[PDB]
């Protein structure tokens, strides 16, 4: 697996490969890494699949009551936590969850990164999975708060790219969302085949 | 990995803490802030296992904020440092032990100003001046060395960037940005962040 | 049972036309010790039904104890309905794969045997709850020595006859005794058929031994 | 240990060594290893001395509270099922080899070996105990059917003391009692008492 | 008076005020019919419209492949019972893979049922059921009561005015043995119009039917599904 | 009011709880048991409430162990849940002790149980009676009878219901201590017949069951042809 | 099983 | 005095009849099915212009799929929201599909009777709930409206009314309902209906009104949209 | 340490056509290097338009096909509708989480048909991870069905070829071959082939005979 | 059961705690007891029941109790009320410095206990506890401190107040004698001497009658002391010399 | 420990 999202000028930019395994076998090629908790929140997954599955969709099952309780949207930062409080008391039982919380909100553009450990931190970027560090060289280098939203678009598939290459673990096909004000968009599915037509 | 640093003067304590939030080979955040504040002149400086730092943190936060609800005035920071050692203490041998180790910063009107020293056994000790972390294993000799009571807050913030440059020359980590604040009289200040 | 203690080897069941028979050895091994040597791994459950077991020899009686009241239980409601050997089989299944679930197994493992409404029953519990069905069945050692011999017969002629299988059993129950270390040549064979369930023994097989002079 | 017990017709034989160790250090050279549960029936111990012990003084409260609710003497196929039930249940927490045996009017004389793990089984005589791997054989070639009281306690001192002689971890005297209709008759084999058979000297 | 309040207290003549009081909750719901035949245990029943644009009340309840059950008194009490049939037929096939026989499925509600009769501050269960099954003994029609007592049938009627459909039931019971499915759904229909003020008629509106049997699982029939049964009452 | 809780006595030492209980026993109709030289033999005079009801419907004649009767009289649901308790105190008495409940330790275990519901405001006594039958080589025919105070006694002959008294009376003509179970069956028949107000009530079905010498010690269901000729037997003698 |  | 769980002579039990009564007390609301959607209205019942009229809510939205009027104790009303609430969201994230209306009003009824005191845990309902509800909304079976009352029954309807003028109402509904009746017609009868048996002249700021249609979400109307509704009453 | 699982064998497959589905398994059961019986199918019926295959360890396939049935029931008299098969793939996803902490050892595989009468399959990890596919091998030989699938399913890697609906028939011949192929290499897969085809009309039932060493 | 229940957590249909109200009355009948609060510290002084001629004086007193380091109580009502109450209230007072590591401020010590008051009355179906206390002490929030509380579980902060017998009447001679401010320990002594001699109208009032406890700071640390007899009638002889003065 |  390979994950990134990155907040910008214009909302906040999440994409993910498609590759799934059991050991060193490729078990599918078109697995939904991005998972839609509500229209204008996404969710990231990387590490277990039923875990990440299962808890993120819980989350959804939460920020839903949530709305109906309180008669408005679920702050990112209010999500990111639900998830993170969740999570906290499995510690050490071995989920393996590494996810990032997409939003808009009255804050604005909206990010965290939550995982099994027990972390939950805010930032502009990150990338997550076993293709991180591929997907971080590339993103670091091309990334600007001041990107103009096809550059950004670009970037975040090149970077998912560039990690599928290096990365026996990640694969299959680059998909690309976009968080704006009124709500996310599914911006792009590209074959990781076709891709690299293009970049050479 | 995490650095904390205290430094109390006669009328106040300055306190310093790094930026990073880092897993396995990268940093992933360079904003991060480790310090959290209790009450109005107390500040709650939280390193540790993931999880268990921010969850005992905001625990205690949350506890003693409650304290000023209920009673119309703050826990004094020698209150506040016993109340989460009782905690950490307690929990110790229970089946949700919290992997922390903590600096508690603040002043009070009447004792002045105060720095308190924690690790995850719950052992809690009063000190001129301490650190946690690997980085306070270069740093805390070169406080034992300039440290004298009576240091001004001008030097007592010279004194914190002769560690961190030491940190800068000689721990194996990148550690390059650091948080500032100090206590007094006059409540919590965030001076500028320490930086290479 | 974490550890077992007194032991029984071998059960092997097999279908004819109009009944089922099983055969089991009657020794408790305790290690390689033949220690009791004059027990039955044998239980008639009703009368259509009937149980042989391998393994933890008091798990086995435990076993007996509990299902013997589930019978007499049902008995004295007198309403025309009795536990039929498949049923019986489920309920195996089910108390073997919770026992196990719990990490504290009943350490056998089993052939029912049973005919009720025209059809002969042969059913396999193992002690995690593996379960089916099948016109033959062989437990422990009997496993590698007597089904290839059931089976070659089975397949040459699926439906045998009564006095075939209890043939066939008996071979089975020679070779065994001549190649598993803890069988023992005393054995009770047990026959399902619409007049119920016959238990009989001590049965013994003749034994050849002229191979001993074929060494030079 | 080594433990054993014969049925005779009105009756049963029981036995045991006297020896308790812990490693190789004997604790008890005149230990009494045959306990009364009822008024007549015994049990012959093997295995831990506290697991044994707490066992036995637990059937014997279970079965002198069941004997005054019923007003009956109890069946010795009932002491020893409570044995069984213990020994069963408890049998991962438990190092524990009985034999119980005893009379009663309904089934006579009785002998039930109760071994590690909490089977029950019937039988004409049983032995127990580590001792008892070195008198299979013997007890399997001169065991007769139909024998005397007599010749069940002359049986039982014989093999025990040819466990003893052998197994390390048996010893000291020979106990014996004999239960029948009429009572219990306990009695000690020591020093020359003790059935003596020739070291086989070149 | 001072002994009707509570169901611990007995009464001077040896009775339980609560348990009849609970019985009259039965009593007031409307008429349901159960029969039998050598094949087949049919029950038909009337369901009660609150408004002229109200459904009307489901008074019919699958409980498994070869049980369903019919209702009369409080519907919260009927769903509680239903459920615990339901659960008690799914652990017998759990368990043994078979279904529960309908004698001891009624024994099982008797006994859960009594309980609450018998404990201070708990209350009857304030509904009867009509029980129709199939098993190895062949269709069944039982009856359960509030004061945990039960009965295997012939037929049955309880709810207002079934005292005349018990009347058309024991006027006719010696035919049901050979009767044919419609023919005995026919008679069920009919013991069922007797409770009916002599204005009213069965429609479609108003008439569920449940039928299980030897070939046909429990399947219930409502609105225009029973439009075939209701022809030919002929 | 001092009849209202079982925790409360009158000022006559009364528990009038209890004694209303026992009135929903002697309003029912009546149930006899007989021990004679070989096995006891229960007979109830059951009461037909509607021609609907199929023929065994309500028996008031269970099986709680292999070898034990229980003949009851009362409210019907009371005397099931205890036959449930019954059927588990010699179900677990077989686990712990591994062979089969002496009658008289049944009788005395289901009637404390009986026992502990006369005590308390939380609950109220069982309203009804009922006896235990069995036989056995070693222990002989016995025959016991549990009344809702939990009170349990051993019988040659027993009556309980609304004709108790007139069973009492007709019971104690017979010899049963020389008499056979085959024998017997016909004269609890009769017994059955005399007390019937055939009047107040109309119809009614006799069920009769027996454990002895003849059924091995297994409590059974007399068998149908042998119950008709008891019935006829009953009928005709009544003349 | 599968990882992500 | 006597317990909660006590039946009448008639065979009632009294709390329940009790908290029956209970729900004439409460606002007339109004629920109407047709094949284009469900309407649900209610008088609102201000009692003070001081008060803000907003923060009266006596239609909510369960799920997006439906809606839920209610009458009678109005504090009792939470926890039997928050219970479908709940309900259809774990429904979702087991099933991954929208629970029926009548599921969802099914499992609220559930609670109904669970009150008692000393069968249950150290302090469950005391009393049954002295509240009715109007479930409406769309699932697979088309457009849908259900009625449950405190005894636990409940029951598809055409149309209903509850609370304090219910008869009335419901009078008012026979006439004016048919089958292949239009949605925008049901609303204006519904309104047309609560104008005659409210205290008060009818306005948009003291009635609510919501609706579910096969196309679109629950939807509460508007102060704007109730006054476009409002004119031709 | 008493182990509480132990691998029985089986492999399954399902493949989606645009009116039906296909659940095909083998028939043998192992157990070490023995075979326990050559007549016992991972397949199971759960409704009129969905089928699940079950593989590995056998105790759990038991205990968990048993679960299932009871749940269809309870859905059903909760719900008054049968269950969809993407419902039924939805709960169980949830019942295989609820013991992500001591799994069921089983590999599951769910083919039917969805709403609109089109095929669906489902496939599953031990602990409840799923997702909809065109086609899927499990078990046992899953690594040596899936390649050939991706190929001639899926046209992967091909060049020039039309990408043309699956016909039932090609899907049949497929499905055949690739167990065939499977039982001369893997040990635990052979004895017989089931197929359950699902359609409108309802479930039918194939088999094939297939290498018995 | 139902029919047994007094029903002690209900309310009347005036929106009365009948339970609270009888409990109020059973104090109004106990021994007076007051409280004056001053600039250098705080006492109580309380009638003593415990007056027969043959009684053995064992504790240092009778209605007094030290509380903690900072702190004392008296009490009027049931006694063996009061003892369950001041066993609470040393075990709320320890926890808190177990915790904190400092001593209870005492308007959170009162406030704890008054929530367990509170719940008597609101569930569980038990009797309320039969006490009405004054507390005094000294804490570094707000020094010197009295407070008043009572079985309904209320509380209020006092600079002189009283409860029991003849309440009424103390707390109007209290009213006009007392000086906001002003007041110090040997001043407010000479006080409550005056209220108690009036409000013990029947008879003489005599040292084996009352009990006196001062509260006071000596060097940054709190002093606790119940007044010795030898003290207690020199204040008596000292009121009794000053109501000689009254007329000329 | 202690043995037999
Ligand atoms: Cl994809
Ligand atoms: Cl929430
Ligand atoms: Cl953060
Ligand atoms: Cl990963
Ligand atoms: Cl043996
Ligand atoms: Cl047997
Ligand atoms: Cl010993
Ligand atoms: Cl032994
Ligand atoms: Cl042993
Ligand atoms: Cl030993
Ligand atoms: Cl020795
Ligand atoms: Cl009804
Ligand atoms: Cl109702
Ligand atoms: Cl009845
Ligand atoms: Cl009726
Ligand atoms: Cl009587
Ligand atoms: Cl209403
Ligand atoms: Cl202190
Ligand atoms: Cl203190
Ligand atoms: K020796
Ligand atoms: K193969
Ligand atoms: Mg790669
Ligand atoms: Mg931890
Ligand atoms: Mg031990
Ligand atoms: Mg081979």
């Amino acid at each position: 697996t390979t994950t990134l999202a990155f907040k910008f000028r214009h909302g906040v930019i999440v994409a993910a490969d498609s590759r799934a395994t059991a050991g060193a076998y490729i078990a599918s090629q078109t697995v939904k890494k991005v998972i839609e908790i509500n229209p204008y929140l996404l969710g990231t997954m990387a590490g277990g699949a039923a875990d990440c599955s299962f808890w993120e969709r819980l989350l959804a099952r939460q920020c839903r009551i949530y709305e109906l309780r309180n008669k408005e949207r679920i702050s990112v930062a209010a999500a990111s936590k639900l998830l993170a409080n969740m999570v906290y008391q499995y510690k050490g039982m071995g989920l393996s969850m590494g996810t990032m919380i997409c939003g808009w909100d009255k804050r604005g553009p909206g990010l965290y990164y939550v995982d099994s450990e027990g972390n939950r931190i805010s930032g502009a970027t990150f990338s997550v999975g076993s293709g991180s560090v591929y997907a971080y060289g590339v993103m670091d280098r091309g990334y600007s708060y001041d990107l103009e939203v096809e550059q950004a678009y670009d970037l975040a598939r090149r970077a998912i790219y560039q990690a599928t290459y290096r990365d026996a673990y990640s694969g299959g096909a680059v998909n690309l969302y976009h968080v704006r004000e009124d709500g996310w968009i599914r911006v792009s599915s590209d074959n990781v085949a076709d891709l690299h037509e293009k970049y050479s | 990995m995490e650095y904390l640093i205290g430094i109390q003067g006669p009328d106040y304590v300055l306190v310093a803490s790094d930026r990073v939030a880092a897993s396995n080979i990268v940093q992933m955040k360079d904003d991060h802030d480790k310090m959290f504040k209790m009450s109005e002149k107390i500040l709650l400086l939280c390193v540790g296992e993931a999880g268990d730092t921010v969850q005992f943190a905001e625990y205690i936060q949350k506890n003693v904020q409650l304290y000023k609800m209920r009673n119309g005035y703050e826990l004094s920071p020698t209150a506040a440092a016993n109340f989460t050692r009782r905690n950490l203490a307690d929990c110790l041998r229970s089946r949700t032990p919290y992997h922390v180790n903590l600096l508690l910063a603040g002043y009070d009107e009447h004792e002045g100003p105060a720095l308190y020293y924690m690790d995850y056994l719950a052992a809690l000790a009063k000190a001129p001046f301490a650190a946690h972390g690997y980085g306070a294993f270069l740093t805390l000799s070169i406080l034992d060395r300039y440290y004298t009571p009576t240091i001004s807050r001008e030097r007592a913030v010279e004194l914190l960037r002769k560690c961190l440059e030491e940190l800068q020359k000689r721990f194996i980590l990148n550690l390059p940005t650091f948080s500032v604040r100090i206590i007094d009289k006059n409540g919590i200040h965030d001076l500028d962040n320490i930086s290479f | 049972t974490q550890n077992p203690m007194v032991t029984g080897t071998s059960v092997l069941g097999v279908k004819f036309e109009g009944g089922v028979v099983i055969a089991a050895d009657m020794l408790g091994s305790y290690g390689s010790l033949a220690r009791f040597r004059n027990i039955s791994r044998i239980m008639r459950v009703n009368n259509s039904t009937m149980l042989g077991a391998s393994g933890d020899y008091a798990d086995f009686q435990y076993l007996k104890q509990v299902l013997g009241q589930m019978v007499i239980d049902e008995e004295l409601l007198g309403d025309g309905h009795s536990y039929s050997p498949r049923a019986i089989h489920s309920w195996l299944t089910r108390a073997m794969y919770s026992r196990r679930s719990k990490m504290n197994p009943l350490w056998n493992t089993m052939v029912i045997g049973g005919y009720a409404d025209g059809e002969s029953f042969l059913g396999y519990v193992d002690m995690l709850g593996v379960a089916y069905e099948a016109p033959s069945l062989a437990t422990g050692y009997g496993a590698y020595l007597a089904q290839p011999l059931l089976r070659e017969v089975l397949e040459k002629q699926p439906v045998l006859s009564q006095t075939e299988a209890r043939d066939l059993v008996e071979r089975c129950m020679r070779v065994l005794y001549y190649r598993d270390a803890r069988s023992y040549n005393r054995f009770q064979i047990a026959t399902v058929t619409e007049k119920g369930v016959e238990i009989e023994g001590p049965l013994s097989t003749e034994t050849n031994w002229d191979i001993a002079h074929m060494i030079s | 240990t080594t433990i054993m017990a014969v049925q005779f017709d009105g009756g049963v034989v029981l036995g045991a060594d006297s020896r308790t160790t812990t490693g190789s250090y004997i604790a008890n050279r005149v230990t009494d290893k045959l306990t009364p549960i009822h008024d007549r029936i015994f049990c012959c111990r093997s295995g831990s001395a506290a697991d044994t012990q707490a066992v036995a003084d637990a059937v014997t409260y279970q079965l002198g509270f069941h004997s005054i609710e019923l007003n009956e003497p109890p069946l010795v196929h009932t002491a020893a099922s409570l044995f069984k039930e213990m020994c069963y249940r408890y049998r991962e927490d438990l190092m524990a080899g009985i034999i119980i045996a005893g009379w009663d009017p309904q089934e006579g004389g009785q002998v039930y070996s109760v071994p590690m793990g909490g089977m029950m089984v019937r039988q004409s005589f049983a032995i127990g105990g580590s001792g008892s791997s070195y008198i299979y054989g013997y007890v399997d070639a001169t065991y007769r059917e139909g024998m005397t009281k007599e010749e069940c306690l002359q049986f039982t001192a014989n093999a025990l003391a040819l466990a003893m002689e052998r197994d390390g971890s048996s010893g000291g005297v020979i106990r014996l009692a004999a239960i029948a209709e009429s009572g219990v008759e306990r009695q000690v084999l020591l020093g020359d008492q003790i059935p003596k058979f020739a070291v086989a000297t070149l | 008076n001072q002994y009707d309040n509570d169901v611990t207290v007995w009464s001077p003549q040896g009775r339980i005020h609560q348990i009849e009081y609970a019985m009259e909750a039965v009593k007031q719901g409307s008429a349901t019919v159960g029969l039998k035949s050598k094949t087949h245990a049919v029950l038909v029943a009337l369901k009660r419209a609150q408004s002229e644009l109200a459904a009307h009340q489901k008074k019919i309840l699958h409980v498994d492949n070869h049980i369903g059950i019919s209702i009369a008194g409080l519907t919260a009490d009927a769903r509680l019972l239903c459920n615990f049939m339901r659960q008690e037929c799914l652990d017998s096939r759990f368990v043994f893979d078979r279904p529960l026989p309908v004698s001891r499925l009624v024994s099982l509600i008797g006994s859960k049922t009594q309980i609450p009769t018998q404990r201070y501050g708990r209350r009857p269960y304030g509904v009867g059921l009509l029980i129709a099954g199939y098993d190895d003994m062949g269709p069944h029609i039982f009856q359960t009561c509030p004061s945990a007592n039960y009965f295997d049938c012939r037929a049955m009627s309880i709810g207002a005015r079934s005292q005349s459909a018990r009347t058309y039931l024991e006027r006719h019971m010696s035919e049901f043995m050979e009767c044919n499915l419609n023919e005995l759904v026919k008679h069920g229909l009919r013991a069922l119009r007797e409770t009916l003020p002599a204005e009213q008629d069965l429609t479609t509106k108003n008439v569920s039917i449940g039928i299980v049997g030897k070939d046909l699982e429990f399947t219930i029939y409502d609105d225009d599904d029973v439009s075939p049964f209701l022809e030919g009452l002929e | 009011g001092y009849d209202l809780s079982a925790s409360t006595f009158s000022p006559d030492g009364r528990v009038f709880q209890v004694e209303y209980a026992m009135k929903a026993v002697e309003n029912s109709s009546t149930a006899i048991g007989i021990r004679c030289k070989d096995g006891v033999v229960f007979g109830v005079e059951k009461l037909v409430l509607s021609k609907l009801y199929e023929e065994g419907s309500n028996k008031r004649l269970f099986n709680v162990d292999r070898h034990v009767g229980m003949a009851v009289a009362g409210l019907l649901a009371d005397a099931r849940s205890l036959a449930d308790i019954a059927r588990e105190e010699a179900s677990n008495f077989r686990s712990n002790f591994g062979y089969n409940i002496p009658l008289k330790h049944l009788a005395d275990r289901v009637a404390m149980y009986v026992h502990a519901y006369t005590l308390y405001s939380a609950v109220r006594p069982f309203g009804c009676s009922f006896m235990l039958g069995s036989y056995s080589v070693n222990d002989g025919a016995q025959l016991y009878m549990i009344d809702p105070s939990g009170v349990s006694y051993g019988y040659w002959g027993c009556a309980i219901g609304k004709a108790r008294q007139a069973a009492k009376t007709e019971i104690e003509k017979l010899q049963m201590k020389e008499m056979t179970c085959r024998d017997i069956v016909k004269e609890v028949a009769k017994i059955i017949y005399i007390v019937h107000d055939e009047v107040k009530d109309k119809a009614f079905e006799l069920e009769l069951s027996w454990v002895g010498e003849l059924t091995n010690g297994r409590h059974e269901i007399v068998p149908k042809d042998i119950r008709e000729e008891a019935e006829k037997y009953a009928k005709e003698s009544l003349k | 099983i599968i990882t992500x | 005095d006597r317990g909660v769980n006590t039946f009448s002579p008639e065979g009632r039990l009294f709390q329940v009849e009790y908290a029956i009564e209970a729900i004439k007390l409460g606002s007339t609301a109004i629920g109407i099915q047709t094949s284009e959607g469900v309407c649900l209205a209610v008088e609102k019942r201000i009692t003070s212009p001081l008060m803000e009229p907003s923060s009266i809510e006596k239609i909510v939205e369960i799920d997006a799929h439906i809606g839920c009027a209610m009458s009678g104790l109005i504090a009792d009303a939470k926890t039997l929201i928050d219970k479908a609430r709940v309900e259809t969201q774990n429904h979702w994230f087991t099933y991954n599909e929208t629970m029926t209306v009548e599921s969802v009003t099914q499992a609220v009824s559930n609670l109904a009777l669970q009150f008692g005191e000393e069968d249950a845990d150290p302090g469950a309902m005391s009393r049954p709930f002295g509240v009715a509800l109007l479930f409406g909304g769309v699932d697979e079976k088309g457009p849908q409206l259900f009625h449950m009352d405190p005894s636990g029954t409940f029951v598809q309807c055409d149309a209903r009314a509850i609370g304090s003028a219910s008869e009335g109402a419901q009078s008012s509904l026979q006439e004016v309902y048919h089958k292949s009746m239009t949605l925008k017609e049901a609303i204006k009868s519904s309104l047309i209906i609560l104008k005659q048996v409210m205290e008060e002249k009818l306005n948009a700021t003291n009635i609510e009104l919501a609706t579910v249609q096969p196309g679109q979400n629950f939807h509460m109307f508007t102060k704007e949209e109730l006054e476009e509704v409002i004119k031709d009453i | 340490r008493f182990s509480p699982y132990v691998f029985n064998g089986g492999t399954i497959l399902a493949i989606a056509g645009e009116d039906f589905a296909i659940v095909a398994s083998d028939t043998r059961l192992s157990e070490g290097f023995s075979i326990h019986t050559r007549d016992s199918p991972k397949c199971y019926k759960l409704t009129d338009k969905t089928v699940i295959g079950c593989s590995g360890f056998h105790g759990d396939c038991l205990t968990l096909t048993k679960i299932i049935e009871a749940r269809l029931k309870m859905y059903k008299h909760s719900n008054n509708k049968a269950m969809t098969t993407g419902a039924i793939a939805a709960m169980l996803s949830t019942i295989l989480y609820s013991r992500r902490f001591f799994p069921y050892y089983v590999y599951n595989i769910i083919g039917g048909l969805d709403e609109e009468g089109k095929g669906a399959v489902y496939s599953f990890d031990p602990v409840g991870s799923y997702q909809r596919d065109s086609f899927k091998a499990g078990g046992s030989a899953s690594a040596m069905l899936q390649p050939l699938l991706d190929n001639q399913v899926g046209f992967k890697n091909m060049q020039n070829v039309e990408h043309v609906p699956l016909s039932l028939d090609r899907a049949m011949r497929l499905v055949k071959d690739v167990f065939i192929s499977a039982a001369e290499r893997d040990v635990y897969t052979g004895d017989a082939l089931r197929i359950c085809i699902v359609t409108k009309e309802g479930i039918r039932e194939e088999t094939v005979s297939l290498r018995k060493d | 059961s139902r029919r047994y229940d007094s029903r002690t957590t209900i309310f009347s249909p005036e929106g009365r705690l009948y339970q609270v109200e009888y409990a109020m009355e059973a104090i109004g009948h106990a021994g007076t007891c007051l409280g004056i609060l001053a600039n250098d510290g705080v006492l109580l002084a309380a009638e003593r029941r415990n007056i027969h001629k043959l009684l053995d004086e064992v504790f240092f007193s009778e209605k007094i109790y030290k509380l903690n380091e900072d702190m004392a109580c008296s009490v009027a009502g049931i006694t063996s009320d009061a003892n369950v109450l001041t066993n609470e209230l040393r075990l709320i007072a320890q926890r808190y410095l177990l915790q904190y590591q400092e001593p209870i401020p005492c308007e959170q010590l009162v406030t704890a206990l008054c929530d367990i008051k509170q719940a008597y009355t609101q569930f569980g179906g038990k009797r309320p506890f039969g006490v009405s206390l004054l507390y005094i002490g000294w804490d570094k929030h707000y020094g010197f401190q009295l407070y008043q509380s009572d079985p309904s579980g209320n509380y209020g902060g006092w600079k002189a107040t009283c409860i029991g017998n003849n309440s009424a009447a103390a707390v109007s001679m209290l009213k006009q004698d007392y000086k906001e401010g002003e007041m110090t320990l040997k001043s407010a002594l000479a006080l409550a001497i005056k209220v108690l001699n009036k409000t013990m109208d029947v008879s003489k009032l005599s040292a084996e009658k009352v009990e006196i406890a001062t509260l006071t700071r000596e060097n940054g640390k709190t002093v606790i002391r119940v007044l010795k007899q030898k003290e207690v009638e020199q204040l008596i002889k000292k009121h009794e010399e000053e109501e000689a003065k009254a007329e000329r």
